[PDB]
């Protein structure tokens, strides 16, 4: 079966025929984080001389 | 001595810096930069012992 000859460790099921977890290649992720979660640099402690 | 912490090449007050004060007594102290290169939003700082 293709379930046991597909490379990259793919997985198939009774479904729209997806190919789950085919680990291959890389993904160009780009993310815009919320500005609220940022905290001013001047408030965080300085951890120099470590 | 004066140490820069994080400066942003921008228009808003993105530049921050920490000053290692070495004082003797306690009291108010005006702060100002005679040079026009940088402008300091902070006006008065109270001085503790070092």
């Amino acid at each position: 079966p293709l379930n046991d000859v597909a490379p990259f460790g793919c997985s198939i099921a009774l479904e729209p025929l997806r190919a789950e977890n085919c680990a291959v290649g890389s993904i160009p992720i780009s993310i815009d984080i919320p500005d609220a979660a940022f905290t001013r640099i001047s408030e965080t402690p300085t951890v120099s001389d470590l | 001595e004066c140490k820069i912490t994080e400066c942003t090449y921008a228009s808003d007050f993105g530049g921050i810096a920490t000053v290692a004060y070495k004082s003797s007594k306690a009291g108010n102290c005006p702060i100002h930069s005679p040079s026009g290169v940088a402008v300091i939003k902070e006006n008065d700082v109270t001085l503790a012992e070092s």
